[PDB]
RNA sequence: GCUCGCCGGAAGACCAAGGGUUCCUGUCCAACGUUAAUCGGGGCAGGGUGAGUCGACCCCUAAGGCGAGGCCGAAAGGCGUAGUCGAUGGGAAACAGGUUAAUAUUCCUGUACUUGGUGUUACUGCGAAGGGGGGACGGAGAAGGCUAUGUUGGCCGGGCGACGGUUGUCCCGGUUUAAGCGUGUAGGCUGGUUUUCCAGGCAAAUCCGGAAAAUCAAGGCUGAGGCGUGAUGACGAGGCACUACGGUGCUGAAGCAACAAAUGCCCUGCUUCCAGGAAAAGCCUCUAAGCAUCAGGUAACAUCAAAUCGUACCCCAAACCGACACGGUGGUCAGGUAGAGAAUACCAAGGCGCUUGAGAGAACUCGGGUGAAGGAACUAGGCAAAAUGGUGCCGUAACUUCGGGAGAAGGCACGCUGAUAUGUAGGUGAGGUCCCUCGCGGAUGGAGCUGAAAUCAGUCGAAGAUACCAGCUGGCUGCAACUGUUUAUUAAAAACACAGCACUGUGCAAACACGAAAGUGGACGUAUACGGUGUGACGCCUCCCGGUGCCGGAAGGUUAAUU
RNA sequence: AGGACCGAACCGACUAAUGAAAAAUUAGCGGAUGACUUGUGGCUGGGGGUGAAAGGCCAAUCAAACCGGGAGAUAGCU
């Protein structure tokens, strides 16, 4: 059965990756939420 | 002509043909070309604004002169062709001076007629001029509205429009739909009607024909349920509710013209 | 023209294994560590000033690095570059 | 190790995606592995991924994204021009063999190619953000020419049979060889060459386009395959020396022909159809500003250059998505016998026996097999089973929109052997002989090879479409015309859609829709068009305006802000 | 020629019996040149999308997704 998660790197860049994140206003507010919650990977980027 | 396809399968069976044997068997003139890539209905929001529209095959956009200021050069035609992008047929014209372009093609046009645009023109078939110059109770299409322009009205498969009236420095048009429409007199048009004119005629014959021309399914109000059209719900088939658009405007007669900027242009409003 | 600086920083070991040993022997070719950084010219380079020999070519690879486990916690070992550089007929390198 | 069994259009081989060391070696067996484990995709250590030509990067663009100014918006921000990003598409170049425990079009061996600089001598119009060409394109169909590949014969090497026969019309194996360079064929496209002029191609153009005129019927472009070379090489069945029983080193015969043949190539072709089928760069060409006897261009030749990153391994799976060593997952490769076939059966290459076994042979459950007589009596319902099942030929009703219905129904023939015919009809096609504008040419010729289908005669069996495979049929009737779509995971239908029909709106800055707006869709469309609503092929058809809506009217009554 | 026919791949899911499986199995079944199917990338966003329309689908969640916040909502009820 086909599952929900079907794995592409490139899309997931794109989608939630540092850039993407940068691009935006909300992003980089995400960006900083991570920052000040203390995550280690602050995004999906490897 | 018009060719009633024989029923050798459902779906065949109510299909009617319209095939112009003098069309150009052939790839188009390419330098007249352009892409056009399909929309789906849906705007620069991304948001589908009109349905029912979607898919249907690939299509260039062949650049079609509407605007003819070739003045004082006769063309000759060269070929007609099919386009994708209208139920009118265009024909491929040679200008003296070396020079393509491609027209609607008019009613009798066909390969060899010689045609011609200026104020000094011939009136005759598919030759364009002001309508001043133009005689009353002619026959034209590919009508500007305003000077310079473009031809806007009359470009479907067999319309024209009557000049009925020249008053001074505007013209009477009676265009198709039966509105009489006050134009400047200096506004070009072509003279005759537009050509392929049993395109009426045609019957798809079945759905996957409509799909072809790009054209998505309708679904009917009264078979969705009330939270997506103000006719949905009802137990069984009912409808007990007066007939409106998916936005809750009426349907049956309400009219819709809202142009207060060119009343004064609309003579007669159709019937 | 490569700075005699740089040269000096690209080597950074020979590389000793069976495979290695092989390549001296027979095609004549040294397996080097070199930095990450180190383009295959400025291998070639370094390889001539500062051991003294011919050099025919440098085909260089990036080993990637070991993921290891130093009892309960995980580790990665350093991503490193390899030079086999293949020294000209009749050269034999100390 | 020897048997046995299973897959073989896969349960084999090679990739992408995704994973990220799972690869290989040594070593260890606590835990992990549904048991044991000496084994492992487990633990620990070490090793392993080699590129000018494969892929990324790179140049070019599509959908789309971002977007200087800009337009718009309480703010945040939205849209968008110039631009700049964005592959899933376009763009230079490598093949064969050998090798590692583990990499290879990457190492080695041989033989190649590419496009850049730099320098040269030789020449002499070069030059783009611009012009033109080209790139550059659909579906279906039909062949014909080919090859991959296979079969048989020849050849070469080996064999003479654990049991009757087996020196022959006998048995086993092999019989392979690339890119490149040269040739430019089957075949496809197009008339060429020169001259003159011209409101066209934002300017110019010797280019393209258009007009004339002259003269020659062959000119050019394209093109699989073959042939030649590449190759006195490589590989080569197996023999022979050493042996850490893993292998290593030497050695090496023949290496042809015919027939069959793709869904691959010629073919981005041809024919045809309507639903009318990306873009931009590379590439070719034209000039402008310019420079002017300099640069730049093409000419060969020399030299230098091609960086960087990926390359292990899994990849229909025990390594990816499913919590698991548990269904899903795009591409490429496609041997034999039978067969229409990529179906099915048995096999090859290759890969596996699915990580608990051992007994026993109760009830009951699951999955199968057979069943006297009866044959739907079962049951809500013939649910399920049983049955039908192939090719050819004969034959086939109502009704019909004249296409259908129809594979209607129902029947007959079917193996093997011989003969017709030591193998026919056909297919293919070598020598020889003749012609020739000479070649991959044309004629004639028929050797050899291959080869159905039929008829007649015999013959075996209970049974010849013998297995696997493979329609059940007919009669009346509701609904929906039809093919389609639908409740992912209890509803596939009579529901939705549909071609068709009707009403209605909409004159273009269209109605309408998404947007505080700018704008965008509608549409680069223009009433034979577009939107909405209902109805739903085709046929025959299809009173009430009092109520509620809508349309038109505006005499009077009533009536807001305002005053 | 064909939203033509029979039929593998491929797409589906009508009948049947039966956790390995949070929807599968085996045996049959429908479509299979098209209103087909499929890979890669793109776009549409929550009273919003998309919908051949079932209130279907929008990450095992849908008559208004998920995450965090108002928030210790309120609870004449247990």
């Amino acid at each position: 059965m086909k599952r929900t998660f079907q794995p592409s790197v490139l899309k997931r860049n794109r989608s939630h990756g540092f850039r993407a994140r940068m691009a935006t206003k909300n992003g980089r507010q995400v960006l900083a939420r991570r920052r000040a919650k203390g995550r280690a990977r602050l995004t999906v980027s490897k | 002509a018009v060719v009633k396809c024989k029923p050798t399968s459902p779906g065949r069976r109510h299909v009617v043909k319209v095939v112009n044997p003098e069309l150009h068997k052939g790839k188009p003139f390419a330098p007249l070309l352009e892409k056009n890539s399909k929309s789906g209905g849906r705007n620069n929001n991304g948001r589908i604004t009109t349905r029912h529209i979607g898919g249907g095959h690939k299509q260039a956009y062949r650049i079609v002169d509407f605007k003819r200021n070739k003045d004082g050069i006769p063309a000759v035609v060269e070929r007609l062709e099919y386009d994708p992008n209208r139920s009118a047929n265009i024909a491929l014209v040679l200008y003296k001076d070396g020079e393509r372009r491609y027209i609607l093609a008019p009613k009798g046009l066909k390969a060899g007629d010689q045609i011609q645009s200026g104020v000094d023109a011939a009136i005759k078939p598919g030759n364009t001029l002001p309508m001043r110059n133009i005689p009353v109770g002619s026959t034209v299409h590919n009508v500007e509205m305003k000077p310079g322009k473009g031809g806007q009205l009359a470009r479907s498969a067999g319309t024209y429009v009557q000049i009925v009236a020249r008053d001074g420095a505007y013209v009477t048009l009676r265009l198709r739909s039966g509105e009489m429409r006050k134009v400047e007199a200096d506004c070009r048009a072509t003279l005759g009607e537009v050509g392929n004119a049993e395109h009426m005629l045609r019957v798809l014959g079945k759905a996957g024909a409509a799909r072809w021309r790009g054209v998505r399914p309708t679904v009917r109000g009264t078979a969705m349920n009330p939270v997506d059209h103000p006719h949905g719900g009802g137990e069984g088939r009912n409808f007990g509710k007066h007939p409106v658009t998916p936005w809750g405007v009426q349907t049956k007669g309400k009219k819709t013209r809202s142009n207060k900027r060119t009343d004064k242009f609309i003579v007669r409003r159709r019937s | 023209m490569i700075r005699e600086e740089r040269l000096l920083k690209v080597l950074r070991a020979p590389h000793v294994s069976e495979k290695a040993s092989t390549a001296m022997e027979k095609s004549n070719t040294i397996v080097l560590k070199v930095a990450k950084d180190a383009t295959k010219a400025e291998i070639k380079a370094a390889v001539q000033k500062l051991f003294e020999v011919e050099v025919e070519v440098v085909n260089t690879l990036v080993v990637k690095g070991k993921v290891k486990r130093h009892g309960q916690r995980i580790g990665r070992r350093s991503d490193w570059k390899k030079a086999y550089v293949t020294l000209k007929e009749g050269q034999n390198l100390d």
